C-alpha cells in the first residue's frame, strides 16, 4: 500500500539506511579495494615475459599480498603506531615466478620460485 | 573521475615496467659472462616501495 | 526511539489537521 503524506518520515528512513550501508568515503574505499583486488593482478599478468647465446623465459604470475607488518621480529603495525613513528602504513607484495630456460644441445630446465 | 584506484594503477604500470627493465639489465650483465644469473638480486625492491 | 515515535505522532497530527491550509508565505513552481 502507498505512503501518501507520510513521506517526510519515510523519505529519511531510506537516507539513513543508505548512510548506514555506505559511509561518506565509500567512493575511496571501493576504488582502492578494486585496485588491490583486480588491477594489481591485471598489471602483472599481462606484462610480456622477458628473454635475452641461449635465452630464458622468466614469467610472472599469481601475486600475493599480506597485512602491514613492521619488522626486531615481524609484528603488525597499527596505524596509530605508524602515525607516531613517522612510518609508512604499507603491506609487502609477493608473486610467483618461473625461470624456465632452454639451450643448444637440447637441454632445458623449469625451475620456479613461489612468493618472490 | 580518477579515484585512488586508477590513480594508483597508473603508477603501478610504470613502476612495474621499471623493475622489469632492471631485471633485464641484471640478466644481461650475467649471461654475457657465461655464468648463470640470479633473479633474487635482480629484482630491485626499491622501485615500487 | 522517542524521536521515531514523535515523528509518527506528528505525522498523524498532520493528517488530522487537513481542514484548510491558507497561510500565504510559501510557494511552489507551477510552470506550463
Amino acid at each position: 500500500e502507498i505512503t501518501p503524506d507520510l513521506w517526510q518520515e519515510a523519505c529519511w528512513i531510506v537516507i539513513s539506511s543508505y548512510f548506514d550501508e555506505k559511509g561518506l568515503v565509500r567512493q575511496q574505499l571501493d576504488s582502492f579495494d578494486e585496485f588491490i583486488q583486480m588491477s594489481v593482478q591485471r598489471i602483472v599478468e599481462d606484462a610480456p615475459p622477458i628473454d635475452l647465446p641461449p635465452r630464458y623465459l622468466l614469467k610472472f604470475e599469481q601475486i600475493y599480498l599480506s597485512k602491514p607488518t613492521h619488522w626486531g621480529a615481524p609484528s603488525p603495525m597499527m596505524p596509530n603506531e605508524a602515525r607516531l613513528r613517522n612510518l609508512t602504513y604499507s603491506a609487502p607484495l609477493y608473486v610467483d615466478i618461473t625461470k624456465t630456460v632452454i639451450k643448444e644441445g637440447e637441454e632445458q630446465l623449469q625451475t620456479q620460485h613461489q612468493k618472490t | 573521475l580518477d579515484l585512488a584506484g586508477p590513480l594508483l594503477a597508473f603508477l603501478f604500470r610504470g613502476m612495474f615496467k621499471n623493475l622489469l627493465k632492471e631485471v633485464r639489465i641484471y640478466a644481461q650483465k650475467f649471461i654475457d659472462r657465461g655464468k648463470d644469473f640470479n633473479l633474487e638480486l635482480a629484482i630491485k625492491t626499491r622501485i615500487i616501495s | 526511539e522517542w524521536n521515531i515515535v514523535e515523528s509518527e505522532k506528528a505525522l498523524v497530527a498532520e493528517s488530522h489537521n487537513m481542514k484548510n491550509q491558507q497561510m500565504d508565505p510559501f510557494t511552489r513552481r507551477q510552470c506550463k
